[PDB]
C-alpha cells in the first residue's frame, strides 16, 4: 500500500534528521567540552508572550539566554554547577554539583570490606537490624510489591566497644550500596548554620 | 595560566574549579592522557 | 455483468452503440472515458423516464468496477437521484451516495447541496440554515474550483426567497454570474434571475452600492427587452438620477416584492440622489442648504434630519450638520460605480490638478533658478 | 616569490555577506573563504564570498567541510558562476589587523594549498560608522 | 495573506549582479531564481538570493527546466548557516510577466505557503523602484466579475539593514545622499518630490484618459473606489486657513 | 499485508517526529541572549541609563515594542550583548531562604 | 565507458488511474521507470535517471539522479486527474536534461504514453522539425489503451530518429495488456 512510500520516506528522514542532531550536538559538544561560567540560576519563569534563565558567570557577569535555550527546567532547577555556553552564553548541560567543601569527602568511605561474620554477640539485634536495613536494599522490591515502606530510622543505643562501627560498615557492604559515616560530635561548628 | 582541578566523569570529561572562578571542562589535550592528570593537581591550559 | 450489458442494451434507441462503447470500456479496464458516456447518455435528449432501473444499472457497474471518476459520478447521478423524486428515501439516497464516494472531492460538497436544496423543496426548517452556512464554512483552500461554487451561489440564490439571507443573497447571486460566463440556460429566465436581483437590490436595506448590478450589461440586457422601466430605475440608483415618476412606476410597476418596500425605495432613491453632486463636485459646492436638497431629493424640510442621520450612518456623507445655515460638509468614504462613460469629469479634473501642480513646479523654478541655476 | 602592490577588487555583494555573516556570529569569530580568482599576479579580483558555520572545535581547517565546499561549488557551478579559492576572510572581534596564532596556522595551510590564499583580517564590531 | 512586505537595500544588488553573470549564455532575458529571508509581524524581509538559469518558449508559456536539487542544497546550506533565512518567495526578472509564474509558483509553494513574486529591474531605473512585489490571489476575481489570475501587489518599501551603512558609505563616498547642506538638500528633496509627483498624476491621468477610450480593459472596481475618495476629500477649502490665518506666520515673523 | 504496520510506523514517525521538533528549537534558537542590568536612570524618552549589575553602566537606547511606562526607573531590564541596547525587561525577586 | 543520461516524461493524464493493468496503467508505467532504471543502475550505479512531467505541469524535483527511489516516492500519487500535454512535456525534458551533465554521458529523452492525446497535428509537426533542427534523441514507449503509435507519434519518432539518426523505434501496444520486456527490449541495447 501507501506503507512502501510511507517507509521509504520515514527511514530516510530517521536516519538523516539524527545525522542533524549528531551534527547540532557536535557542535554544541565541543562547546560543552569548553564550558567555563559557573550557572547560579535566578530562574525567571518567563512563558513567551515559557522559561527562562539568569547566569552568573564566573567572570561575574549576567547573562539572560532566552528560554533556557538547550535543556529542560526540570532536572535544571535554580543551583549551581550545569554547564554554560562560554562562547553562546547558554545554559549547555547539567554537571555534578559541589558538596560543600567538608561533605565532598568528610570520611567518605567508597566500599567497607568488614565481613559480618568477624562480629557477633549481639546476634539478634545485628539480625533485626540487618532485616530492617539491609533487606530493604537487597529485596526492595519485596517491600514495594507488598506495599509497605520500610522503615529508615535505626538508633544503636549501646556503651563503646559494642560494635555499632563494624555492624553499620558490614550492613552497608552487605546492601553493596553507598556509605557515608557522618562524625556526629565535630558537627558543633561555631560557624552560623555550617552544621 | 595554570589552574588546579577539580574532579572528572567516568573517564572522558574533567569537572574543574579553575583559579578564574571558572566553571572549566576540556577535552584533555591530545598529548596528555587522562591517567597522569589526578583530581587537586595543578595544570596549564592554552588559552585558546 | 454480462447479463446486464445484454439486458441494458434494449430500453432506448440508439443505446446499445453506447452500451458496446461501456462493454469496450470495462473490457479494457476504462473509467473515465466511462463517466463521460455515462454523462452522454444521461444528457441525451430524454427524460430518463426508467430513473430507478437506470440507477440500479448505474450503481451496479459502478460497484464492480469500483474505480470511476468520483466528483464526475456524482455530478452525473445527482440527475438521477433529483429525477427519482421522494425526499424521505431521497435523504437516504444522498446517504447512500456519500458512503459510495465519502472523499473530500467535489462529490460530499454537492450531496450537501442536494441536501439543501431537498429542504428546501420541502423541510424549510430541518437543516436549511446549517446546510447553506456548512457549504461555505467547507470551501476552504478551494479558491477556483468554481463549480461547487456555483453550485452554492444557485443555491443561496434560490435561498433569497428565505428569511436568512436577502443581501447576502443577491451578492451571490453575482457571483454565480461572474463564475459562470456563458447564458448556458434561457435568456427569458435570466431575465427572471435579473428581476429577482433588482428586486433584492430595492428591497434591501445594507445595499447602497450593490455593485456589479446595477450598469452590468451581463444583467441589464435580458431585460433590455421587456420592462426597460426597471434598466433606468437601477440606473437612477446608480447615478443618483432620481426620476421620481419612473420610480413611482418602478415600485408598481412589479408589484409582488415591491408594493410593501415603495418606502425603503423612496428612502434609498433620496439616500443615493446626493452621491451625484459628492462625487462630481470635490468640494467645488460644499454648502448643501435646504433648498439644494430639495431641489436633489425633493423631500420635506423635517426628513432632512432623517435623511441626513442615515446618510451618516451608511457612510454617504459625514460631514457637519448645521440649521442655523443648514450646511452640510462633503466627505463620502463609500465608492461605488462612477459612470465610466461619464469619466471624463474625473479626467478633467485630474488633468487640471496636473496642470496646476506643474504650473507651480515651474513658477517656484523661476523664482528659484538664482540657486538651481 | 613575487608580490608587488597588489590589489583587491573586492564585490559589494561579498561586502553585504561578510557584514550579514559577522552581525550573525557576532561572538563567534564565525569563519569563511572569499572565493576571488588570480586573473594575473596582482590584479585580484573577488565578485563572491560565502557564509559558513564555525564548528565547535572552533578555527580548524576541518570546521571547513571539504565534502560541503565541494557541494556549493557546484552548486555554484550548476547556478550561478563559478569562482576559484584563492583567499578567505574572517569576522575579527578580539584584536585588530593582525591574525591569532590559530589564524595564522590555518593561513599557512591555506597558502600550501592555494598559490597566495591571502589573509584577510575584517572587524565586524570595530566597523561601527565610517570605517570598516 | 502578509499585510505587507518590506524589501532590504541586501538582496536588490545581488539578484542585479546574478543576472548579469549568468547572462553571458542566457540571453532568454528571463532570469528565475528564489529569495530567501524572513517573515515575522506581517512584514515579510528578504535577505538573500539566488538565480537559476532559465529558458522560456512563448508557446503558451509551459517551456522552462530548473536545477532543483542545486536550488534545495542551497536552502539547506543557507539554513545551516543560518536558521533563521527561510525561503520568502521566488523571482522573475522581466517585468512583462507571462503565463509560466502559475506554474511555477504551484511548484515551489511546497518551500512557502504565501508563495510571492518579486521582478527586479536590472537595466530599467524608472524612477526608483529596484524591484516589485506580486502576492498570488485567485480566490474570485470580484462578487460579480469572472474567473481571473489577478496576481496583486503587496506593498513594498525599501528597509533599512543595519551595518550596511558603513558599507554603503564607503562605496559611493561620492554622492553623500544624506541631508548634508541642509537648504540646498531640502530644495533638491522638493524638485525631485515635484518631479515624481507630476510624473505619477501624469501617468494616472494617461490611464484615466486610455480608459474612457476603451482600448485596454477596464479595471474600475478597484480604480475608483480607490480614486474617488482621493477626488473628494475636502483640501480645497481655504476658510480653515481664514481660520488659522496665523497658521504659523506668528513663527514666519518671529523667525524674521 | 505490510500495510497493516502503518499504525507502527505512524508511531514511530510521531515519536521520532517530536524530538526533531525539539532540536529544532535547540538549534534554531543558537541564540547568546541578552545581558541583564538595572535602569539606573531613564535620562529622556530616548536614550536611558542601564547599568551592568558588574560595574559598567551605558547610555542606551529602548526596544521599539516596549515603552517608558513598560521600562521604569530601578526596574530589571535586558540589553543587547554587542549593540547594547534595551531588549526586554524582566521581573526580580529576592529570597531569605532560611528557616522557610 | 559509455555512459547514459536519460531523462523520463511520463504520461500522468486524467486516465492513467484505470486498472487496464494489473494494479493501474500509472503503477505500470511506474513500474516500466524503475525496471529500465534499474538496468541504467545494473550498467552503473552512477547512470542517472530523471523525472518530468506533462500532466499542465513539469515535475524539476526529482532531477537527472542515480537513486530511483525519490522517483518512485514522487511519481506515487502524482493524482493522474489532469490533462495531457506532449508538445511542453518533451519539450521541458530536453530542457531539463540540456542541464549541467557530462558530455561523455549520452543524452536521451524517453517518454510513456499511455492515454489518448487531443493535439494538434500542425503544433506537434512544428514541435518535431524544431526538435529535427536541434538534434534530439528521444524515444517513445506506449502502454495500455489509446490510439497507439498515431500518426503524430509516429512522425514525430521518425523526425527524431532519421536523417541516419539513432534509430529509436515506438513500440504499437495492444490496449490494455503490454510486455514492459518486449517493449524495452529493443532500446535498451539498440537506439
Ligand atoms: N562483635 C565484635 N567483633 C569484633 N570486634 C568488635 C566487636 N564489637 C566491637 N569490636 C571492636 O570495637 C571497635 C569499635 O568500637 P566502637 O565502634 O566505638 O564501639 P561502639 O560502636 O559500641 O561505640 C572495633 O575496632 C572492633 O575491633
Amino acid at each position: 500500500k501507501i506503507m512502501k512510500s510511507e517507509v521509504l520516506r520515514v527511514t530516510h528522514e530517521l536516519q538523516a534528521m539524527k545525522d542533524k542532531i549528531k551534527e547540532n550536538s557536535e557542535k554544541i559538544k565541543v562547546n560543552k567540552t569548553l564550558p567555563y561560567l559557573v550557572s547560579n540560576v535566578i530562574e525567571l519563569l518567563d512563558v513567551d508572550p515559557g522559561k527562562c534563565a539568569v547566569i552568573k558567570t564566573s567572570t561575574r557577569q549576567t547573562y539572560f539566554l532566552p528560554v533556557i535555550g538547550l535543556v529542560d527546567a526540570e532536572k535544571l532547577k535554580p543551583g549551581d554547577l550545569v554547564g554554560v555556553n562560554k562562547d553562546s552564553y547558554l545554559i549547555l548541560e547539567t554537571l555534578p554539583t559541589e558538596y560543600d567543601s567538608r561533605v565532598k569527602a568528610m570520611e567518605v568511605d567508597e566500599r567497607p570490606t568488614e565481613q559480618y561474620s568477624d562480629i557477633g554477640g549481639l546476634d539478634k539485634q545485628i539480625q533485626e537490624l540487618v532485616e530492617a536495613i539491609v533487606l530493604p536494599m537487597n529485596h526492595k522490591e519485596k517491600f514495594e510489591n507488598l506495599g509497605i515502606q520500610p522503615p529508615k530510622g535505626v538508633l544503636m543505643y549501646g556503651p563503646p566497644g559494642t560494635g555499632k562501627t563494624l555492624l553499620a560498615r558490614a550492613c552497608a557492604a552487605q546492601t553493596k550500596a553507598t556509605f557515608l559515616k557522618l562524625a556526629g560530635p565535630q558537627l558543633v561548628q561555631m560557624f552560623i548554620g555550617d552544621g | 595560566c595554570t589552574k588546579i582541578i577539580n574532579a572528572d566523569s567516568e573517564d572522558p570529561k574533567y569537572i574543574i574549579n579553575v583559579k578564574q572562578f571558572a566553571k572549566f571542562v576540556v577535552d584533555l589535550s591530545d598529548q596528555v592522557a587522562p591517567t597522569d592528570i589526578e583530581e587537586g593537581m595543578r595544570v596549564g591550559v592554552d588559552r585558546n | 455483468v454480462p447479463g446486464f450489458l445484454q439486458q441494458s442494451q434494449n430500453s432506448g434507441p440508439g443505446q446499445p452503440a453506447v452500451w458496446h462503447r461501456l462493454e469496450e470500456l470495462y473490457t479494457k479496464k476504462l473509467w473515465h472515458q466511462l463517466t463521460l458516456q455515462v454523462l452522454d447518455f444521461v444528457q441525451d435528449p430524454c427524460f430518463a423516464q426508467g430513473d430507478g432501473l437506470i440507477k440500479l444499472y448505474e450503481n451496479f457497474i459502478s460497484e464492480f468496477e469500483h474505480r470511476v471518476n468520483p466528483l464526475s459520478l456524482v455530478e452525473i447521478i445527482l440527475h438521477v437521484v433529483r429525477q427519482m423524486t421522494d425526499p424521505n428515501v431521497a435523504l437516504t439516497f444522498l446517504e447512500k451516495t456519500r458512503e459510495k464516494v465519502k472523499s473530500s472531492d467535489e462529490a460530499v460538497i454537492l450531496c450537501k447541496t442536494a441536501i439543501g436544496a431537498l429542504k428546501l423543496n420541502i423541510g424549510d426548517l430541518q437543516v436549511t440554515k446549517e446546510t447553506i452556512e456548512d457549504v461555505e464554512e467547507m470551501l476552504n483552500n478551494l479558491p477556483g474550483v468554481t463549480s461547487v461554487h456555483s453550485r452554492f451561489y444557485d443555491l443561496s440564490s434560490k435561498y433569497y426567497q428565505t428569511i436568512g439571507n436577502h443581501a447576502s443573497y443577491y451578492k451571490d447571486a453575482l457571483r454565480f454570474l461572474g463564475c459562470v460566463d456563458i447564458k448556458d440556460l434561457p435568456v427569458s429566465e435570466q431575465q427572471e434571475r435579473a428581476f429577482t436581483l433588482g428586486l433584492a437590490g430595492l428591497l434591501g436595506e445594507g445595499v447602497f452600492n450593490f455593485g456589479e448590478l446595477l450598469m452590468h450589461p451581463v444583467l441589464e440586457s435580458l431585460r433590455n427587452t421587456d420592462r426597460q422601466w426597471l434598466i433606468d430605475t437601477l440606473y437612477a440608483f446608480n447615478s443618483g438620477n432620481v426620476e421620481r415618476f419612473q420610480t413611482l412606476k418602478t415600485a408598481w410597476g412589479q408589484q409582488p416584492d415591491l408594493a410593501a418596500n415603495e418606502a425603503q425605495l423612496l428612502r434609498k432613491i433620496q439616500l443615493l440622489c446626493l452621491m451625484e453632486m459628492t462625487f462630481t463636485r470635490p468640494a467645488n459646492h460644499r454648502q448643501l442648504t435646504f433648498e439644494e436638497i430639495a431641489k436633489s431629493a425633493k423631500i420635506t424640510v423635517n426628513e432632512v434630519e432623517l435623511l441626513v442621520m442615515k446618510a451618516l450612518s451608511v457612510g454617504l456623507v459625514k460631514g457637519s450638520i448645521d440649521e442655523v445655515d443648514k450646511r452640510v460638509h462633503m466627505t463620502w468614504v463609500q465608492p461605488r460605480v462612477l459612470d465610466l462613460q461619464q469619466i471624463k469629469g474625473m479626467k478633467d479634473r485630474l488633468e487640471f490638478w496636473c496642470t496646476d501642480v506643474k504650473s507651480m513646479e515651474m513658477l517656484v523654478e523661476h523664482q528659484a533658478h538664482d540657486i538651481l541655476t | 616569490a613575487v608580490d608587488t602592490a597588489e590589489q583587491v577588487y573586492i564585490s559589494s555583494l561579498a561586502l553585504l555577506k561578510m557584514l550579514k555573516h559577522g552581525r550573525a556570529g557576532v561572538p563567534m569569530e564565525v569563519m569563511g573563504l572569499m572565493l576571488g580568482e588570480f586573473v594575473d599576479d596582482y590584479t585580484v579580483r573577488v565578485i563572491d564570498v560565502f557564509a559558513m558555520p564555525q564548528s565547535g572545535t572552533g578555527v580548524s581547517v576541518e570546521a571547513v567541510d571539504p565534502v560541503f565546499q565541494a557541494k556549493m561549488l557546484d552548486m555554484l557551478k550548476q547556478t550561478g558562476r563559478p569562482e576559484m579559492v584563492v583567499g578567505w576572510y574572517h569576522s575579527h572581534p578580539g584584536f585588530g589587523c593582525w591574525l591569532s596564532g590559530v589564524d595564522i596556522n590555518t593561513q599557512q595551510s591555506f597558502e600550501a594549498l592555494s598559490e597566495r590564499a591571502v589573509a584577510v583580517v575584517v572587524d565586524p564590531i570595530q566597523s561601527v560608522k565610517g570605517k570598516v | 495573506a502578509v499585510q505587507k512586505v518590506v524589501v532590504h537595500p541586501l538582496v536588490l544588488l545581488s539578484v542585479v549582479d546574478h543576472f548579469n553573470r549568468i547572462g553571458k549564455v542566457g540571453n532568454q532575458k528571463r532570469v528565475v531564481g528564489v529569495l530567501l529571508g524572513s517573515w515575522q509581524k506581517k512584514v515579510l524581509d528578504v535577505s538573500n538570493s539566488f538565480a537559476v538559469p532559465f529558458d522560456e518558449d512563448d508557446k503558451d508559456d509551459s517551456v522552462w527546466f530548473l536545477d532543483h536539487d542545486y536550488l534545495e542544497n542551497m536552502y539547506g546550506m543557507f539554513k545551516k548557516v543560518n536558521a533563521r533565512e527561510r525561503i520568502v518567495g521566488w523571482y522573475h526578472t522581466g517585468p512583462k510577466l507571462h503565463k509560466n509564474d502559475i506554474a511555477i509558483n504551484e511548484l515551489m509553494k511546497r518551500y512557502c505557503p504565501n508563495s510571492v513574486l518579486v521582478i527586479i529591474d536590472v537595466k530599467p531605473k524608472d524612477l526608483g523602484l529596484p524591484t516589485e512585489a506580486y502576492i498570488s490571489v485567485e480566490e474570485v476575481h470580484d462578487d460579480g466579475t469572472p474567473t481571473s489570475k489577478t496576481f496583486e501587489h503587496v506593498t513594498s518599501e525599501i528597509g533599512a539593514e543595519e551595518a550596511e551603512e558603513v558599507g554603503v558609505e564607503h562605496l559611493l563616498r561620492d554622492i553623500k545622499d544624506t541631508t548634508v547642506g541642509t537648504l540646498s538638500q531640502r530644495i533638491t528633496n522638493q524638485v525631485h518630490g515635484l518631479k515624481g509627483l507630476n510624473s505619477k498624476l501624469l501617468d494616472i491621468r494617461s490611464y484615466l484618459e486610455k480608459v474612457a477610450t476603451g482600448k485596454l480593459p477596464i479595471n474600475h472596481q478597484i480604480i475608483y473606489q480607490l480614486q474617488d475618495v482621493f477626488n473628494l476629500l475636502p483640501d480645497v477649502s481655504l476658510q480653515e486657513f481664514v481660520k488659522a490665518f496665523y497658521l504659523k506666520t506668528n513663527d514666519q515673523m518671529v523667525v524674521v | 499485508i505490510d500495510g497493516r504496520l502503518k499504525e507502527l510506523r505512524e508511531q514511530l514517525k510521531e515519536l521520532t517526529k517530536q524530538y526533531e521538533k525539539s532540536e529544532n528549537d535547540l538549534k534554531a534558537l543558537q541564540s547568546v541572549g541578552q545581558i541583564v542590568g538595572e535602569v539606573l536612570k531613564q535620562l529622556t524618552e530616548e536614550k536611558f541609563i542601564v547599568k551592568a549589575t558588574n560595574g559598567p553602566r551605558y547610555v542606551v537606547g529602548c526596544r521599539r515594542q516596549l515603552d517608558k511606562s513598560k521600562l521604569k526607573p530601578g526596574t530589571r531590564v535586558a540589553l543587547d550583548m554587542t549593540t547594547l541596547t534595551i531588549m526586554r525587561y524582566l521581573p526580580r525577586e529576592v529570597d531569605p531562604l532560611v528557616y522557610n | 565507458m559509455v555512459l547514459e543520461s536519460t531523462m523520463v516524461c511520463v504520461d500522468n493524464s486524467e486516465y492513467m488511474r484505470n486498472g487496464d493493468f494489473l494494479p493501474t496503467r500509472l503503477q505500470a508505467q511506474q513500474d516500466a521507470v524503475n525496471i529500465v532504471c534499474h538496468s541504467k543502475t545494473r550498467s552503473n550505479p552512477e547512470n542517472n535517471v530523471g523525472l518530468i512531467t506533462l500532466a499542465n505541469d513539469c515535475e524539476v524535483l526529482t532531477t537527472l539522479t542515480p537513486d530511483t527511489g525519490r522517483i518512485l516516492s514522487k511519481l506515487h500519487t502524482v493524482q493522474p486527474k489532469g490533462k495531457i500535454t506532449f508538445c511542453t512535456g518533451i519539450r521541458v525534458a530536453h530542457l531539463a536534461l540540456k542541464h549541467r551533465q557530462g558530455k561523455n554521458h549520452k543524452m536521451r529523452i524517453i517518454a510513456f504514453v499511455g492515454s489518448p492525446v487531443e493535439d494538434n497535428e500542425k503544433d506537434l509537426v512544428k514541435l518535431a522539425k524544431r526538435l529535427k533542427k536541434e538534434k534530439v534523441n528521444v524515444d517513445i514507449i506506449n502502454f495500455g489503451e489509446e490510439e497507439v503509435n498515431t500518426e503524430k507519434l509516429t512522425a514525430f519518432v521518425n523526425t527524431l530518429n532519421g536523417k541516419d539518426g539513432t534509430g529509436s523505434h515506438l513500440v504499437t501496444v495492444p490496449p490494455g495488456p503490454s510486455l514492459a520486456d518486449a517493449l524495452i527490449s529493443s532500446p535498451i541495447l539498440a537506439g
